[PDB]
């Protein structure tokens, strides 16, 4: 198990990392924080959301993750079957070792503790020096922001339902509700393109003004409904906002350079997505180290 | 010099004319510090009495 | 001196933080009396010295004071006001100490009210004692003073609310031991307040005079013991505050207090706990319960003090990475010299 | 390179001067900015308060 090249530790874990704490970071710390249109304020938010999490929250995460990345190899080694040549008798007796040897498992209680500074040191770094380290932290982002705006798009698609021209041709006809939601979205359309800078939250009388011209069209529609409706709009439609600013700041690297603050083309989400890229790289690689030197003789020991 | 020296005797005028994001932010840094100082004596000194 | 720091600690959260979002999370002891109650006696027994104006039945605390006890080369009290120093241990100064509170006390008072609201922190040294804060207030009247406005009994039941609004705070009761428990309004609010009693202790005084009255062993017992009343406090403790009179010296009384004790036939007979009386015993008591519950809060409090400085700074930096923070006054500084420069351009 | 991405440990080109003087070089950089971040932070408060 320790005959394995080390490349291979570092992207299983960090992929199982990120993917573990991409939805908390992303809904619990991105989202709240992108709502305010002030740069200082935004970046206040984030490094206060960051501390609170990274002190209680982060190492305990990271060493489940890391536990279940070795656990995988090391279960499976165990029942991997070698063709037609693969014995069954030693099978059980590999269970239940394995079983008994998984409860009396105990992780280094210390490492916690130093991850801790060492990722919140990492972390607090605010100059990315390479070319090559904007542009992958765009291409990370635009892989993030993709993902999230396809379960967006699930859950449009299933509150409303193919476009017309799509479902002519599956000959698929929409529901009354669905067509109902179909007019509220032509309203937010209508609504966000007036107003490119709506805030995120709602008021009553924005709900009468649009139910009013539901019944305009013949269309009752609960204050919910609208409200649910509008969450999903505006989610989709920052997430289209930000790929137009991934855009927009792919060649605003050189402008960074000279630390143009005064330039509105304030890329402070790439920054703190390259952050948390080159986080994860040390975390990667500071767990591989662990699991290959720390843990390998408490296993032995165990065993 | 003469208008300096009756605004500075008269710190009201001046609460009423300084009032900003910059001018309270130094304030409660400050009087938070002052607290934080006073905190850690007092720990210390509790601590280092046993 | 450890609570000399803790007490201008309090004093300054008070100033920067009006409401108490902050204040709640620290322990403080609350006194609340009745009339004629002896809650005078009592704090003077505590403090060593009597400094509160004494009245022929007039309540004379028309203010309350934050009575601070510390400890020092002499036994003395400073206003945190005034630098004036004035030495407990001669009479004639004391005489003065409690002329000068009464006159603050007059002065604090807003126009049409008689008790004023505002708290008046008084540092009161003194070589071996007890290192703990006191909250003096005024004593609750079951009947409207002429004299006084019609607001004072609500002002002061507003004080003791507030005051009583910490979880951490510590409750001390002062009543009299010839009244009962049904005629006085004092020990029901304190037990309705409290369900839990993990905080509320009870002074009974004047239990010299409740002896010499012929009190039934039973309501004391119980008293004591916690059983008439329905609330499980920590403790209950008995003190003795003299024949009543308001020129009798302290050490006359706690002398005469010891050996009524210690001749008093219901200890020998062991139907009170001998370390439930006197007052160096409760004084003991709530001071180390105190100054624990002070190690444990001041802690969580610095940790939160250094994270919240730490978000402040934060902020500053992302605002203003290329500024430097200046006070009020430096900033008047920094504009005028930046008039002059206009002014020669 | 190439053999070295083999882990070709039985051909006689067993390079670990370059690995020792890499490990120098990464090491290095790690410092360079760790001490640049702490002098950016953690000693410009000391040099403020001793002014």
């Amino acid at each position: 198990l320790s005959q394995v090249t080390p490349k291979h530790w570092e992207e299983i874990l960090q992929q199982s990392l990120w993917e573990r704490v991409s939805t908390h970071v992303i809904e619990n710390i991105y989202l709240p924080a992108a709502q305010t249109m002030n740069s200082g304020t935004f970046n206040t938010t984030v490094d206060i959301k960051l501390k609170q999490w990274t002190d209680k929250q982060l190492p305990n995460k990271a060493v489940e993750v890391a536990w279940e990345t070795l656990q995988e190899e090391f279960s499976r080694f165990m029942t991997e079957p070698k063709g037609k040549e693969h014995d069954d008798i030693f099978d059980k007796l590999k269970e239940a070792v394995k079983e008994e040897s998984i409860k009396r498992h105990k992780w280094n209680d210390f490492a916690e503790d130093s991850l801790r500074v060492i990722q919140h040191n990492a972390l607090e770094d605010r100059s990315i020096s390479d070319k090559q380290q904007w542009d992958a932290a765009i291409y990370f982002m635009e892989e993030a922001l993709q993902a999230r705006l396809k379960d967006t798009e699930n859950a449009i698609e299933n509150m409303v339902g193919p476009d017309w021209k799509k479902r002519w041709l599956y000959w698929k006809n929409r529901t009354q509700e669905q067509c109902v939601h179909n007019e509220t979205k032509n309203e937010l359309e209508k609504m966000l393109k007036c107003n490119e800078e709506h805030p995120a939250y709602l008021a009553s009388d924005e709900i009468t003004t649009v139910r009013k011209n539901l019944e305009s069209r013949g269309v009752e529609v609960d204050p919910s409904l609208i409200k649910d409706t509008w969450h999903q709009v505006y989610r989709r439609h920052f997430l289209k906002t930000a790929l137009n600013h991934c855009n927009l700041c792919r060649r605003g690297f050189y402008y960074y350079q000279r630390h143009f603050v005064d330039s509105e083309l304030e890329c402070n989400d790439v920054v703190l997505f390259w952050r948390i890229q080159r986080m994860l790289a040390i975390t990667a690689n500071t767990l591989r180290q662990q699991l290959t030197n720390t843990e390998v003789r408490r296993l032995e020991k165990n065993v | 010099k003469e208008v300096l020296e009756d605004f500075a005797e008269d710190g009201e005028k001046k609460i009423k004319l300084l009032t900003g994001k910059r001018v309270q932010l130094a304030e409660d840094l400050k009087k938070v510090r002052e607290i934080q100082e006073k905190l850690d004596a007092f720990i210390e000194a509790l601590h280092q009495e046993k | 001196s450890l609570i000399d720091m803790y007490s201008e600690v309090l004093d300054v959260l008070s100033d920067y933080d009006a409401s108490y979002n902050t204040q709640d999370h620290l322990p403080r002891v609350v006194v609340v009396g009745d009339q004629s109650a002896g809650k005078t006696s009592v704090l003077e027994m505590i403090a060593q010295a009597r400094i509160f104006p004494r009245g022929s039945g007039e309540m004379m605390t028309r203010s309350p004071v934050k009575v601070t006890l510390s400890e020092g080369p002499h036994h003395v009290a400073l206003f945190k006001d005034s630098s004036r120093e004035f030495d407990l241990t001669k009479e004639e100064d004391l005489a003065a100490l409690r002329h000068e509170i009464e006159l603050r006390m007059r002065k604090n008072v807003k126009e049409g009210c008689t008790v004023s609201p505002e708290t008046i922190s008084l540092n009161v040294k003194g070589p071996g004692l007890q290192r703990m804060v006191l909250v003096d207030l005024p004593g609750v009247i079951n009947t409207v003073t002429s004299g006084m406005a019609p607001d004072t009994k609500e002002t002061i039941f507003s004080i003791s609310k507030a005051y009583m609004q910490n979880p951490n705070a510590i409750i001390l009761c002062i009543q009299d031991g010839s009244v009962d428990a049904e005629r006085s309004i004092v020990t029901d609010l304190v037990s309705q307040m409290d369900p839990h009693g993990r905080r509320t202790i009870f002074v009974l005084t004047k239990v010299d005079l409740a002896e010499k009255n012929v009190a039934s062993p039973s309501r004391i017992q119980q008293i004591i013991e916690g059983k008439l009343f329905p609330m499980k406090a920590l403790g209950y403790f008995a003190v003795v505050t003299g024949k009543g009179n308001s020129s009798e010296s302290i050490e006359a009384i706690r002398e005469y207090e010891e050996e009524f004790f210690q001749n008093s036939k219901l200890l020998k007979t062991s139907m009170l706990k001998a370390h439930q009386v006197t007052t160096r015993n409760l004084s003991l008591a709530v001071s180390d319960c105190f100054w624990k519950m002070v190690r444990e809060s001041v802690e969580q409090q610095a940790d939160s003090f250094k994270a919240t400085r730490f978000n402040l700074e934060t902020e500053w930096k992302n605002n203003y990475p290329r500024l430097r923070e200046l006070d009020r006054n430096e900033l008047f500084e920094k504009a005028k010299n930046e008039i002059l420069d206009e002014v020669i351009s």
